[PDB]
C-alpha cells in the first residue's frame, strides 16, 4: 500500500 | 581507506535507540562505492556460491533491523551473507545500511556478497527515498557515486549449483545461464528483457504460464514455470526477494520457490515480519525471524 513500484 | 575504523562507526550504535545516525565522510562513502565498485568488476555477474551461507532478502534502509540480522546470524565472517538486493529506499538509514554492507564487501570479498535489487537504479531511488536522503545529508555528486557503484553489482547467484538466487525472478527470455554471464557492466537496469525481470518480477498462484505483473513492468510466473526452470537446469530451489510477505518467508510451486523479505514492519497494509535463511552443510534451509513489532 506504500505504491505497487512496492503493501 | 581506514575501513575498521569505518566498520567500528558504523557498529558503534548497536543498542542504541532505533534512529541514531551514523555519520561517515563523504571521503569515506565515495571510497566505500569505488572500492567495492570494482570488487564486484573482478567477480563474475553470476555469482557461483558454496554453504553454509545465510541469505537475506529486502533491507529498505532499516539499519537497526539490519544490525538485528547480524546480531542474530553473526557479523561478518563469522558467517558467510548473501544479499539479494534493496538496500535503500522507504527506510529512515539507508545510507547507514549501504555503506556498512559496502564495508563488509570490501573486508570479506570472498565470504559477503551483494545481488542487485530493482532498487539498485537511479530511476527508482531517485524517487523512493534514497536520492533525497543522499541530497539531505550529502549532496547529489554523491548519490551519482553510489548509482555507478550499484551499476556493477551482480545479478544471480547459484548455490553449490542447486539453489537459484536473484532478486526478482525468472524471465521468459532466460534458456542459458550463459545469457546471464554475457551481460556487460556497468549496465542500467532496462524496463524490458532479461535484466529487467531478474529483478522486477513476481511468482503468481492464480497465472498459468507467463502473466501481466500489476507493477507496470515485467512478468508473473506460474508454478509449473519454476519446475520446468528446476527440471531443466538441474536445481532445487528458487530463492528471491522483492515482494513483502507477512511471515518474513514464504514458499511457492511445492517449496520449490521461496520468497525472503528481511525488513520487518514494512507496510501499513498488513504487520510482517523479516526472515533470513540459513542454508546449512547439506543444504538443508531453515530460518532466523525478526518478528513484527
Ligand atoms: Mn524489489
Ligand atoms: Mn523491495
Amino acid at each position: 500500500x506504500l505504491x505497487r513500484x512496492x503493501x | 581507506l581506514n575501513l575498521d575504523s569505518i566498520i567500528g562507526r558504523l557498529l558503534e550504535v548497536q543498542g542504541s535507540r532505533p534512529g541514531k545516525n551514523v555519520q561517515l565522510t563523504e571521503n569515506e562513502i565515495r571510497g566505500l562505492c569505488l572500492k567495492s565498485r570494482e570488487i564486484f568488476l573482478s567477480q563474475p555477474i553470476l555469482l557461483e556460491l558454496e554453504a553454509p551461507l545465510k541469505i537475506c532478502g529486502d533491507i529498505h534502509g532499516q539499519y537497526y533491523d539490519l544490525l538485528r540480522l547480524f546480531e542474530y546470524g553473526g557479523f561478518p565472517p563469522e558467517s558467510n551473507y548473501l544479499f539479494l538486493g534493496d538496500y535503500v529506499d522507504r527506510g529512515k538509514q539507508s545510507l547507514e545500511t549501504i555503506c556498512l554492507l559496502l564495508a563488509y564487501k570490501i573486508k570479506y570479498p570472498e565470504n559477503f556478497f551483494l545481488l542487485r535489487g530493482n532498487h539498485e537504479c537511479a530511476s527508482i531511488n531517485r524517487i523512493k527515498g534514497f536520492y533525497d536522503e543522499c541530497k539531505r545529508r550529502y549532496n547529489i555528486k554523491l548519490w551519482k557515486t553510489f548509482t555507478d557503484c550499484f551499476n556493477c553489482l551482480p545479478i544471480a547467484a547459484i548455490v553449490d549449483e542447486k539453489i537459484f538466487c536473484c532478486h526478482g525472478g525468472l524471465s521468459p527470455d532466460l534458456q542459458s545461464m550463459e545469457q546471464i554471464r554475457r551481460i556487460m557492466r556497468p549496465t542500467d537496469v532496462p524496463d524490458q528483457g532479461l535484466l529487467c525481470d531478474l529483478l522486477w518480477s513476481d511468482p503468481d498462484k492464480d497465472v498459468q504460464g507467463w502473466g501481466e505483473n500489476d507493477r507496470g513492468v515485467s512478468f508473473t510466473f506460474g508454478a509449473e514455470v519454476v519446475a520446468k526452470f528446476l527440471h531443466k537446469h538441474d536445481l532445487d530451489l528458487i530463492c528471491r526477494a522483492h515482494q513483502v510477505v507477512e511471515d518474513g518467508y514464504e514458499f511457492f510451486a511445492k517449496r520449490q520457490l521461496v520468497t525472503l523479505f528481511s525488513a520487518p514492519n514494512y507496510c501499513g497494509e498488513f504487520d510482517n515480519a523479516g526472515a533470513m535463511m540459513s542454508v546449512d552443510e547439506t543444504l538443508m534451509c531453515s530460518f532466523q525471524i525478526l518478528k513484527p513489532a
